[PDB]
């Protein structure tokens, strides 16, 4: 979906590097591990950059995987980062980067909102969706939302797959929820609002199945209950909104077959406080009217979710890929000059460590 | 007096091989859930911590997931949560994770705490960073969370003495010819009653030692 | 107490609680 | 002698004979036996009432208010006996102990109505 001047890897390829054997850092590297001492960041800086095939993608991980489990695992830099995935990209090794971004935890992979892109619209233009959606329920958990090409490009994948899946497991509905609901908060527009009931149907489906723990349990969701209650604020809020702002006729039937089934351990809850399963009803009143009400305020759209979403990306994404861009072109400066310190330093040490061996 | 040089060279021996043989958090502070046991010291884990062990998670097993270790981001504990109102949290401003963990789930962390509302001035270490008890605040809701209107913290100023110091105090007036009527008091409003689960200063606390 | 206090009680001490006590005697009964 | 951090606690230290117990108020060094070394006798406690049915407390005001001061602790019974003379607040457990035999005997003469 995205531009080919978005995913040009031209000026990547122009970074001014430095030239290694990357057996001779791996082997550098091996001796330090051995000594028990620190490796320095920019030595997996080195061996990331000088990858020149697949192989050495499948020593590279190795050799990350063994600098996350170092004393200096904190000091893993964004450009190492997105060289990693520039290089599974570049020697047809995308599964090596989902799977070191799926096992961040023992990778340290930490993508930058334009290097998400880079990987998901990479799996959008091969047709592959389903590591598209692996992606997406990554950047969901890593909270990275802030850019409104994500946003976009991920309501497109999650709409995409939605609109072909039927059993959904309880695991599915959560991942699916929270990924609609973050990018759905973030966009003031009536994508943006059917996207957040949408999610906000899925996870009281969850929750009143399930319990609470189930929603928020290693999730970015909150541990308060009444998501459904959420879900009818959001048409609450859609009714009192300007004309521009409409619900997705689909979002609405999902709420609606979610609360139609719903209607047919440690207790977390303060016994004074009512709880959901007896509020059902209530929510089930309140639904029904509030969808009259929308019906009769003229705030329903006919057009299905994806066919909007895809409207949407058009209008937009184009200028959301020029800022995105302008700021990837600033990063590469700025990580040029970070770079060039660290060798500096790197120089000054040994020089200064040649001069005291000198007498 | 004859020396005693065994001693010092069996104290300074003992001294290098505790801060050569260091055990890891990784290894202190791993549990068995099956039995509720330290592996490595092999005593259980008292009864009222038994639930959260097997539900809540612990402060690394969170920042492990996250950008930067979760630099600047914002973490709260259950029992926190049940136990006040008020917004508690911890604002991380260092990290510093134990690389020898399998996941990175073990570690230490620095912050500045907001304790009932209040935030304090500087930043410290974090107690209890082993304890399965930790949550993450999303960023979403982070603006949700943080809100707290102060309410006004009138207590009182001034207690009654206890009637025989009380009777003393005003025998000795009146002995001393003081002959006002103005009742003793005992001025409370220095003495600030601490919460008993206020975070306490992680650098004063102690470790276990190998074995 | 505030009875949002003894559901706080309640939820913290789950399975391990006595019977409530009220408010005690005035006096000592004889 | 030197022990091993401590603090100097104001408690009791039984002394008498078998079946008839006193009690000698002492400020002392935590770690040192009940009724071995002591830094100096603050008062005396007979719990055995005595021919007026009296139990007679001994306290060395002075001496206490300096000892603590100085950074004496108290030992729980202390702090009772305190209570009990006045000198500090009654202790919250004497008043809990209270209701708690006030809500015993109502129940034990609500057996007695209902049977």
């Amino acid at each position: 979906l995205l531009s080919s001047a978005y995913v040009d890897s031209h000026k990547w390829e122009a970074r001014e590097k430095e030239h290694y054997c990357l057996a001779d850092l791996a082997s550098l590297m091996d001796k330090t591990f051995e000594r028990k001492l620190p490796v320095s960041s920019l030595t997996i800086s080195r061996l990331i950059d000088n990858i020149s095939s697949r192989e050495e993608i499948d020593h590279a991980e190795y050799y990350l995987y063994k600098f996350r489990h170092s004393p200096n695992c904190w000091y893993l830099r964004n450009w190492t980062i997105h060289t990693w995935i520039r290089q599974c990209l570049k020697y047809d090794a995308q599964d090596k980067a989902l799977y070191t971004l799926v096992n961040k935890v023992q990778y340290g992979i930490f993508p930058d909102n334009f290097t998400f892109n880079l990987l998901m619209d990479s799996f959008i233009k091969k047709e592959n969706y389903k590591d598209a959606l692996s992606v997406v329920f990554e950047v969901m958990m890593q909270e990275a939302f802030e850019v409104p090409s994500t946003q976009l490009l991920s309501l497109y994948v999650l709409f995409h797959c939605l609109a072909k899946k039927t059993d959904f497991s309880w695991e599915e509905e959560r991942n699916f929820g929270a990924s609609l609901l973050l990018p759905g908060l973030k966009q003031k527009n009536s994508v943006g609002f059917s996207s957040q009931l949408y999610g906000y149907a899925l996870l009281g489906k969850v929750e009143l199945q399930q319990g609470l723990r189930a929603v928020y349990h290693n999730m970015p969701l909150i541990w308060k209950p009444g998501y459904l209650d959420r879900a009818l604020q959001v048409m609450e809020k859609v009714a009192a909104s300007p004309e521009d702002i409409k619900l997705c006729r689909e979002a609405l039937d999902v709420l609606g077959a979610v609360l139609k089934a719903l209607t047919s351990k440690l207790v977390e809850q303060l016994d004074i406080e009512e709880t959901e399963q007896s509020k059902l009803p209530q929510y089930l009143e309140r639904f029904k009217a509030l969808h009259s009400k929308l019906q009769a305020l003229g705030k329903i759209e006919s057009e299905g979710l994806l066919s909007l979403t895809t409207q949407l990306v058009k209008e937009k994404l184009s200028t959301c890929e020029a800022e995105d861009i302008a700021t990837y072109e600033q990063n590469l400066q700025q990580w040029h000059l970070d770079l060039v310190q660290l060798i500096q330093r790197e120089q000054q040490q040994r020089e200064q460590a040649k001069q005291e061996y000198q007498a | 007096v004859r020396p005693r040089l065994i001693a010092e060279l069996a104290r300074r021996v003992r001294a290098l091989r505790e801060q050569l043989n260091r055990p890891r958090d990784s290894q202190l502070y791993a549990v068995d859930y099956e039995t509720l046991t330290r592996p490595f010291s092999g005593r259980r884990l008292p009864v009222r911590a038994w639930a959260d062990v097997r539900r809540e998670s612990r402060l690394l097993q969170l920042l492990g997931r996250l950008p930067l270790f979760g630099l600047g981001r914002l973490v709260t504990r259950k029992s926190w949560l049940w136990q006040h109102d008020e917004p508690c949290y911890w604002r991380l401003t260092r990290v510093r994770p134990d690389y020898t963990a399998q996941n990175l789930d073990h570690g230490k962390a620095w912050g500045i705490l907001t304790f009932k509302g209040k935030t304090e001035s500087e930043a410290r270490e974090i107690e209890h960073v082993m304890y399965h008890d930790w949550r993450l605040v999303p960023k979403h809701e982070e603006e949700a969370f943080t809100a707290f209107t102060p309410a006004p913290e009138d207590s009182l100023a001034s207690v009654p003495y206890p009637p025989l110091l009380r009777a003393m105090i005003i025998a000795e007036r009146q002995k001393n010819g003081d002959t006002s009527t103005e009742e003793p008091m005992l001025n409370v409003q220095r003495i600030r009653m601490e919460p008993w689960d206020y975070p306490a200063k992680q650098e004063d606390k102690g470790r276990a030692k190998g074995t | 107490p505030p009875e949002r206090e003894l559901s706080r009680l309640r939820r913290l001490y789950q399975g391990h609680l006595q019977e409530e006590s009220g408010p005690p005697p005035e006096s000592m009964p004889k | 002698k030197a022990y091993r951090g401590g603090h100097l606690t104001i408690r009791l230290a039984l002394g008498g004979c078998t079946n008839r117990p006193f009690y000698r108020i002492v400020a002392a060094h935590n770690k040192c036996p009940r009724d071995g070394r002591f830094v100096e006798q603050l008062g005396s406690y007979d719990p055995l009432p005595n021919s007026h049915g009296e139990k007679l407390v001994a306290l060395n005001l002075d001496r206490i208010r300096h000892w603590i001061g100085c950074g004496a602790h108290l030992s729980k019974p202390m702090e009772k006996l305190l209570g009990l003379a006045g000198f500090f607040p009654l202790h919250p457990m004497m008043i809990t102990n209270a209701e708690r035999l006030r809500r015993k005997r109502a129940r034990e003469v609500l057996l007695a109505s209902q049977k």
